[PDB]
């Protein structure tokens, strides 16, 4: 329900 | 194509009557509607007229302001106001038609309504 | 402008198959705008003639009228039994429509 | 009867046996007359007939009212005081009679109006006009003169004002019929509309009966019905022009429910009583300042059409939809429905008479 | 840094690396992301992976809010977790490497969007809207079940909105020019009016400058000029549709007097505080309920205009001369005189970023 | 100035 | 391409003042334009914002209801209405811009005009 | 809602061609949106990094940030003689906007 974010290391 | 009238009848002198005349077979807006009285032993004598294509009345002078004429295009029909009716005005209405391109004489007429006064 | 449409004879009498010839005069030029009726007692008129000299659709052929100035003549070639009736003669050129007194024929 | 006209001066006099001259489409009526000359009084040794159509119009820029500007549509010209060899004709009926009342000092004169030529058509002047009658008019005038180039006196000249007309054919086309079929955005079923007239020439004062149906299948209501009788006159001045005028019309607040028919039949009636505040509106050719209807339809020369001078006239019948709105777009979009029926106004052929100018006068 | 979504249950996840796919009318970016499964919490033996572009709209009969009917424009499907071996395609620089980060149970996809497909554009809904946004959008769907047909459960899937969208061209095309040349009645002589823009594409925000020159050598006078920016919309979602709102105009009271020449310039910026209470204007694709600005100009693939589905979006400019009215025909003849001048309205290509949702919240 | 009329007899 | 902003003076408590920023090379529909003031030896603080492409304005809780900011298209100035200064509201206050389509930071300033109170 | 952030240190002194790093830390996640300002004593502040890691065009190379979740480092690979100034750092992804409390570099 919440598009969040991340890094690909 | 006939054309009748009605309305007529006793009335006391200084009153007022309603003449309506109904036509058939013909509109108000491709002819001219008038109104010719008829004292009773006496000649003819116009007395109202009226041209709804250019919306046009004429009275004869003497029943100015006391005579009204109107024609209601809905149903064909012509009404003769007749208000502050003297001891005179007594007489055979006949309600008459002529063409309205172009006049050529008074070719159908009513039957006769009586006012007597 | 009023206009008086003189009419004579006031009554006259023929027999069947007579010319009968009634004259109808105006005060006024009022052009070849003339038209005549025929009234029996007690029934509303019956046009006849129209612009003076023109026939008015249906009526015998023997109904013709003339002019001549501003002498206005109804004339009846045989006269019928049917046509003992009485006659007005019109101008319709200006108003008021003056009618004119009026001529009876009889027996 | 024939009518005559005379010079102030009173030495000249022209006949003309009639003032309307009916057009056939195919040949016009052909103008004929009779011109009486005083050749004791006349050493200016030549008398000059001449017939013009002329587009009369008054200015807007210039203040002056009154005053028209004029251009020639056609122009011609005849000998008749000296016997013209090249003019030579054969006497109509009434032309030989006119000459053997009159006498010896009395000439003939007659033209042919060339077809597709425009019909007198004037145009409705406002209450602040007060000048001549503006549109396409036809006017015969006789001179006397050594020349045709020398300046014309009014004195010694007359004109007459002509009219040259057309009457209903003798046989009606075939009943006007239209429809079409407009397809909304939101379902693939259309919003259906026919309508139909009962024939096609319709006299004057006549009433129009229209009949409508229509057919919704889609999901907007319709919110009224419109008709009405619009007259499209085309100028041909210096360039084509195009106007519209309704002369006639009615508003019906009837509803269609989708999925559902509906049919009518409404009438109208034009006339000229409701139009008097509407400046120029197309009517029938006036000699004068007297009244008449409103414009007759103009008969083009089938597929001629050579873009004719002067005012062509028609007349159309528009039925229209109003539909609802709302929805994705709203008040953006155009959903109103409409179609158009062309008909034919005019007067059928007279019996005898040309048409009579005011019959009873006021 | 790139997105990432997981399903209500939490068992699958899907990762994408931006929101916005520019389309350069020869191909489209490429729609690449990847996968995180579960197979012991799995045993529906498959997960599919979905593309869809989809029309929505709000109902005008239904008078239930928030129901929306929707449509399919193109749609496309992938098998993810059991590794198919007829879609193999090769790997993206990104997708490897979130392979490599996510380890054994991460499975990539790929599409690719066909070109001749409509951007991302969203009709402005009115203040009584509540539901979803109008108009068309694009979505990515990865869910699990046994076949295709098998129905959908809320908690197996997950979704993100995703948008096509195009920038400004590197190079403007000739500068748009147009005139017009009306002829009156009354005279010979024209009424002439010319424009132009100054250039060809415009961005977002940036004023529109119209040049405007006026030689009239008629009678009439010019009462006003009329600049207005106006918003042409082509919708083919069942029948193609048309509608035009303007959102930019501006009426200046300037007179050209006969046989006077006149010119001006004037400035307009189209922009969407002043256009709020306009439902239905088309805006740019919305991920959610933010705030966009008025759509984009959309790029036709050259000479194949095959009816595009969707929303086309294009511009133009209208200049209009109001002409006095009088003279013989008065209020009934147009004397009116317009042209229009077309141009494109679109975002330069940004630097490094893709747009950002109303970057300082409220 | 006015239009009369007239008879060829 | 340049802003440059007037009208800072020396003012009572309570009293008001007007600050023009006038922007040349870019125009108020295409940027954003906000206010930034600086406390004598403090570091900066954001005052106010307006965005005359979407019609929005944005206050400082610190100065919602005193300050009122407006941008006039005809000649490219933002205007801020101070009222009721108080003896805190004395810093210099800097006109800043900031891309439309999108924000990016704050790219151009002004020069920087005082308010003491 | 308002976000507070710290940046540390708050003045520092480093040698010409020195490496310095910056650190600004946010109270809240605010995603990449951090930009960094460069002021002169007196002066307007002049913009280096938006995006946190985007380099401003006209800004020389040496100048650079990252992000590291919620602590965002600005870091000069080479101190030159005219990078001696006052840096702050902003967060522009919620109203109000809230700059950092800034640090001093000085010889």
């Amino acid at each position: 329900s919440f598009t969040r974010s991340t890094v690909d290391t | 194509v006939q054309l009748v009238e009605s309305g007529g009848g006793l009335v006391q002198p200084g009153g007022s009557l309603r003449l309506s005349c109904a036509a058939s077979g013909f509109n108000v807006y491709s002819s001219s509607i008038h109104w010719v009285r008829q004292a009773p032993g006496k000649g003819l004598e116009w007395v109202a007229s009226i041209s709804s294509y250019y919306g046009y009345t004429y009275y004869a002078d003497s029943v100015k302001g006391r005579f009204t004429i109107s024609a209601d295009t809905s149903k064909n029909t012509a009404y003769l106001q007749m208000n502050s009716l003297r001891a005179e005005d007594t007489a055979v209405y006949y309600c008459a038609r002529s063409r309205q391109f172009w006049y050529s004489g008074l070719d159908y007429w009513g039957q006769g309504t009586l006012v007597t006064v | 402008s009023d206009i008086q449409m003189t009419q004579s004879p006031s009554s006259l009498s023929a027999s069947v198959g007579d010319r009968v010839t009634i004259t109808c005069r105006a005060s006024q030029s009022v052009s070849s705008a003339v038209a005549w009726y025929q009234q029996k007692p007690g029934k509303a008129p019956k046009l006849l003639i129209y612009s003076a000299s023109s026939l008015y659709s249906g009526v015998p052929s023997r109904f013709s009228g003339s002019r001549s100035g501003t002498d206005f003549t109804l004339t009846i070639s045989s006269l019928q039994p049917e046509d003992f009736a009485t006659y007005y003669c019109q101008q319709y050129k200006y108003v008021p429509v003056t009618f004119g007194q009026g001529t009876k024929v009889e027996i | 009867r024939v009518f005559k006209k005379a010079s102030p001066n009173g030495k000249l006099t022209v006949y003309l046996g009639k003032r309307d001259f009916v057009d056939h489409i195919d040949l016009v009526d052909p103008v004929d007359g009779v011109v009486l000359v005083d050749p004791e009084y006349l050493k200016e040794r030549r008398v000059y007939v001449t017939l013009t159509c002329a587009f009369r119009y008054g200015r807007e820029d210039l203040d002056v009212l009154g005053l028209t500007f004029r251009k020639d549509l056609f122009v011609a010209n005849v000998q008749s005081f000296p016997p013209a060899p090249e003019d030579k004709k054969p006497l109509t009926r009434l032309q030989e009679r006119l000459i053997k009342k009159l006498g010896e000092h009395a000439y003939p004169f007659t033209f042919e109006i060339p077809p597709n030529l425009p019909c007198s058509v004037t145009l409705q002047p406002g209450p602040e006009d007060t000048g001549k009658a503006c549109g396409v008019d036809y006017e015969v005038k006789a001179f006397c003169a050594e020349n045709l180039e020398e300046k014309i006196h009014k004195r010694n000249s007359v004109r007459l004002v002509i009219r040259k007309v057309q009457y209903a054919p003798e046989r009606p086309g075939p009943q006007p019929t239209a429809e079409t079929t407009r397809q909304f955005l939101m379902s693939d079923k259309p919003l259906h509309l026919e309508a139909s007239l009962d024939k096609e020439i319709y006299y004057h004062g006549e009433p129009i009966s229209v009949n409508v149906h229509v057919t919704n299948n889609t999901n907007k209501t319709v919110k009224k019905i419109k008709i009405s009788v619009r007259q499209y006159a085309d100028i041909c001045l210096f360039n084509t022009a195009q106007y519209k005028c309704p002369v006639a019309m009615e508003e019906a607040d009837d509803t269609v429910a989708p999925s559902s028919t509906f049919c009518k039949v409404y009438t109208l009636t034009p006339f000229l009583a409701n139009n008097r505040e509407k400046r120029g509106l197309a009517l029938d050719g006036k000699l004068k300042h007297e009244d008449t209807n409103l414009a007759s339809s103009t008969l083009l020369r089938e597929g001629a059409n050579r873009e004719i001078l002067g005012i062509i006239v028609s007349y159309k019948v528009k039925v229209k939809l109003v539909v609802s709105r709302g929805g994705l777009l709203g008040d953006l979009a155009s959903s109103d429905v409409a179609v158009e029926l062309p008909f034919t106004l005019m007067h059928p052929k007279p019996k005898e008479e040309p048409p009579h100018r005011e019959v009873p006068e006021s």
